[PDB]
């Protein structure tokens, strides 16, 4: 499939810190099927996100449904299938970073993937059996599509 | 049409204040299909506007109305000193039998024995509504709460027969008639008799009725994963479930319970990634489906995506409902192959078998995952000396377990002498066991020489810190 | 009335039976553990403060079932593993492991004066131990589906039976014979308690009701209602005045005997609660549960 | 091992019951 991660969150704050920026804002959310924490910086200019949103969000390593490796070039004329379609707030970065509660004889039992998308940041942190799909310097697609 | 212009309208003087009275009033009186908080916070200034013009008590169906919202609130207890108060204002409509404070009250107390077995306080409740019953037995909701309650105590009480007798009372009652099927779905050996009890009112009167034909289609579901489907008599089954579900699918798109039908019946069918899409539709509709947790596990076992499903299968654990459920944590064990899939999916099991130490399947399933672990650790393995010491142990369990079982009849339909050939294998196990043990002392004594080889070493150590000091 | 000790992360595992001393054989100042870790943790109540005495293993399952003698000051444990294993406390040594064989084994009860030892059995039978023999000495088979929960009459003449399915069974054991078949409940029964005079007995099911009956013409005393989860352990204050009742649901209900009333209620624990038992007097209340977390709970 | 856990696997659909909601005069 190409899916690193999928869940769903719940906007639980919005720029704790107060604005820092004017067209990106800060979102602090948590899921409800595994119980992950997420930052994640959006352009709410284009996409607004409302305190208390619910929203499906699907880390990827590619958009294409099938198995199929990105070449990082954007490529604006490609008719292939693309998992994007049935998303409405896409990003695309790479992992920067994964920290973990490991001792330096116990492994990691919860994970916190660190991912850029051109400057806005991610992280999404929570059980380690959720976030093996995520190595750094690993490029990655966010697929974010708001529900009721 | 009547309701988005009556917010509008509601808005229009909310702000405003023209001497607003009962303003705040039917503002809530919409409020409550939508944001309860918004009708309380109308109460709350609705309390207040009936104080200033003249000091005048609050009338008891605004104060029971607000305890009746704070019953799906949080707020249990002052929504009781609400059913109280309420009471007492009814009892302060002392000669108001034109506003019938006394059928009020009788609807009051209705709520707060309901409230009462909120609160589990089933003996007050059952006063309450025996209070009711003998002053109104018209009444069906009280006598059916009533057997609601002895149906938490079970079935064949009189919690069937307060149920009947409000058919006696009322047979056009939909609600109770359900509810007699509902009885019935304990006796699922009941399944194709309900076609009967659940046909009575398939007159078109209470047609239609999407409750009682989902019924139709979760006993006809029930019906499945039998070895009857390459009979086609499965498949005409399937079918049939889904004719139900295409039927309520057109009466009613937004129903949720019919897509989980569908998602259901087409994985029976083998369609599981046909299906994770369709649940995953019913999953952003409402999360609160206890159903949908299991049956998307389901598909990422059968993916083997455990690392996506037990996370999900706990998540279904985090209701207040049952300790061990039993069949959640079979789901778990299923393809369970890695580490904590083995000791911790035995530790699970355990957690099972101490509430439900009657299951055959069970015992039978710790014996099959100590046989696994068993043969984890004896074969290419150069071990540990006390893992295999406690390896022999709990295969003589398993095989304790493996004679058990075979000497009992009754298994789950599916005759359990399977336990024969794990009995020739623990017998090779304990000629592997006797071969292991020894490679056991093998590192033990070779340990000990290299405790002895680093002994003499530290002993030249401090040998050269003589010759320093000297 | 609160709580004056809580143990944190006192097992590695759920902890599913408790056992506090209540004589003055060192006992009193010392609790029994029972847990799935398969630790047998001894934890000596010395100055006031839970300090663990013995941690004794073996187990090689969950343990279902600890207690102490009130003539001894000796323990004995049950688990799935049918080895009951008997376990000296003044050493932490283990007396003896009576194979219950196959598996027919479950939870424990020592006599009143420690000589007999009662378990539930998937018959329905309830095997009777000789303390000294590790021996069934006779079971008292009275059919049924599966034993839950027993207890010995703690004045030593009588014994109840708590099935799979809400059969209450009451025992003459100087004579060891069946004397009332009460069915009061239909959902399963995990602890029931004679009365410290045991004129009263009270009940746990599934369905939250403390159905409580009289011994002495074995009738229906009257039904309490409970929690909203599964109620599962109780144990009376030991002055004959009020009893515990641990529950399914994060929540330990205290009762009055007399006036049927939640005389308080704890929370402490973040999971469920499983083994409760009182003091000497009653005053403080030891509490187990799945948080691994033991909570010592005085109540004047 | 050779083969997998035994279980009768259903697709199971469970039913809400009948709200009984506190009642709005």
């Amino acid at each position: 499939a190409g899916i690193l991660f999928e869940d769903i969150f719940d906007v639980k704050d919005i720029d704790p810190e107060g604005k820092k920026f004017d067209r990106v804002s800060r979102l602090h959310c948590e899921s409800e099927s595994f119980k992950m924490d997420l930052i994640l910086d959006v352009n709410i200019q284009i996409y607004p996100v409302d305190l208390g949103d619910k929203f499906r969000l699907v880390i990827a390593s590619t958009l294409y449904e099938d198995g199929t490796l990105d070449d990082g070039e954007y490529n604006p004329t490609d008719d292939r299938p693309s998992r994007a379609d049935q998303f409405e707030y896409v990003m695309y970065g790479k992992v920067y970073r994964i920290e973990g509660d490991e001792t330096s004889t116990e492994a990691a039992t919860r994970l916190s993937a660190y991912v850029s998308y051109g400057g806005l940041l991610m992280r999404l942190q929570g059980d380690a059996n959720n976030l093996h799909g995520f190595e750094v310097d690993s490029r990655v697609y966010l697929l974010m599509k708001k529900l009721a | 049409e009547k309701r988005d212009i009556a917010k509008g309208h509601l808005k229009k003087v909310t702000e405003q204040y023209p001497d607003d009275v009962e303003a705040w009033i039917e503002l809530a009186q919409i409020l409550e299909q939508t944001d309860i908080q918004g009708a309380l916070s109308a109460y709350g200034t609705a309390t207040r506007i009936l104080q200033e013009k003249v000091q005048a008590d609050v009338p008891p169906e605004i104060l029971n109305n607000v305890g009746a919202l704070h019953f799906r609130l949080g707020n249990l207890g002052e929504a009781k000193k609400y059913f109280l108060a309420s009471l007492d204002r009814a009892k302060a409509e002392a000669e108001h039998d034109e506003h019938y404070y006394n059928a009020i009250s009788v609807t009051t107390s209705y709520n707060l024995a309901r409230l009462y077995e909120a609160m589990c306080e089933f003996h007050e409740a059952e006063k309450l509504y025996k209070n009711i019953l003998r002053e109104h037995p018209n009444y069906v909701d009280c006598y059916l709460r009533l057997g609601a309650m002895a149906r938490d105590k079970g079935n064949f009480y009189e919690a069937s027969d307060w149920f009947k007798e409000a058919l006696q009372i009322n047979q056009d009652h939909p609600d109770a008639w359900s509810l007699i099927g509902n009885l019935h779905l304990a006796k699922q050996e009941w399944g194709p008799g309900q076609k009967k009890f659940e046909r009575i009112l398939k007159q078109p009167s209470t047609q239609s009725d999407t409750y009682s034909m989902l019924a139709l289609g979760n006993v006809w579901l029930q019906t499945l994963h039998q070895p009857t489907r390459d009979r086609e008599k499965e498949k005409r089954h399937q079918d049939r479930a889904l004719a139900i579900y295409k039927q309520v699918l057109r009466n009613d798109a937004k129903n949720l319970y019919a897509a989980n039908g569908i998602g259901a019946v087409l994985a029976h069918k083998g369609y599981f990634r046909e299906a994770r899409d369709v649940f995953a539709q019913v999953r952003e509709a409402t999360a609160d489906i206890s159903d949908v947790w299991l049956n998307l596990a389901h598909i990422y076992v059968e993916q083997k995506q455990y690392i996506s499903a037990v996370q999900m299968y706990e998540n279904c654990l985090r209701k207040f409902y049952k300790h061990q459920n039993t069949e959640v944590v079979l789901y778990l064990a299923r393809a369970l192959f890695k580490c904590g899939k083995l000791q911790e999916c035995k530790q699970t099991l355990l957690k099972a078998r101490h509430v439900a130490p009657s299951d055959t399947v069970l015992m039978f399933n710790v014996a099959l995952v100590l046989q696994r672990l068993a043969t984890s650790v004896l074969k290419d393995e150069k071990s540990n000396l006390k893992e295999v010491l406690n390896a022999v142990k709990e295969l003589e369990l398993a095989h304790r377990y493996f004679s058990y079982l075979s000497k009992v009849g009754d298994k789950m339909r599916f005759d359990l002498a399977l336990a024969a050939t794990e009995a020739r294998q623990c017998s090779d196990l304990l000629s592997q066991a006797q071969y292991h043990v020894a490679r056991a002392r093998k590192q033990d004594e070779e340990e000990r020489e290299l405790r002895a080889k680093q002994e003499q070493e530290k002993e030249l150590l401090r040998q050269k810190l003589l010759k320093e000091q000297e | 009335y609160g709580i004056l000790f809580k143990q944190e992360q006192a097992h590695d595992d759920a902890i599913w039976s408790v056992a506090w001393g209540t004589n003055k054989k060192e006992n009193s100042e010392t609790v029994v553990t029972g847990s799935l870790d398969d630790l047998v943790k001894v934890w000596k109540w010395r100055d006031e403060r839970l300090d663990l005495q013995w941690s004794l293993e073996g187990h090689q399952l969950g343990v279902v079932s600890v207690d102490i003698s009130h003539t001894l000051p000796i323990a004995a444990s049950s688990s799935l593993d049918a080895h009951i294993r008997l376990w000296d406390l003044e050493n932490g040594k283990q007396i003896k492991s009576i194979d219950a064989g196959p598996v027919d084994a479950w939870t424990l009860a020592f006599s009143p004066d420690s000589q007999y030892l009662a378990t539930g059995t998937h018959v329905g039978k309830v095997n009777i131990f000789g303390v000294e023999s590790g021996k069934k000495e006779y079971s008292l088979d009275t059919r049924g589906k599966f034993i839950l929960s027993i207890a010995y009459s703690p004045d030593g003449k009588y014994l109840a039976s708590g099935a799979i399915d809400g059969i209450i069974n009451i025992f003459d054991i100087a004579t060891g014979k069946l004397l009332h078949t009460l069915e009061g409940h239909a959902m399963p029964i995990r602890s029931l308690t004679f009365s410290p005079d045991s004129q009263l007995l009270v009940t746990a099911s599934d369905d939250g009701y403390i159905k409580i009956y009289d011994v002495q013409h074995a009738n229906l005393a009257g039904t309490l209602s409970g929690h909203a989860s599964w109620v599962l352990n109780v144990a009376f204050c030991p002055d004959d005045t009020h009893f515990v009742s641990s529950s399914s649901d994060k929540s330990v209900k205290v009762w009055d005997v007399g006036t049927r009333t939640c005389v308080h209620t704890f929370f402490d624990h973040q999971d469920q609660v499983w083994g409760v038992k009182y003091n000497g007097n009653g005053s403080k209340i030891v509490s187990v549960g799945d948080d691994q977390e033991i909570h010592i709970y005085d109540c004047p | 091992e050779r083969s997998g856990v035994v279980c009768r696997v259903k697709y199971c659909n469970s039913l809400p019951d009948i709200p009984f909601d506190p009642k709005f005069i």
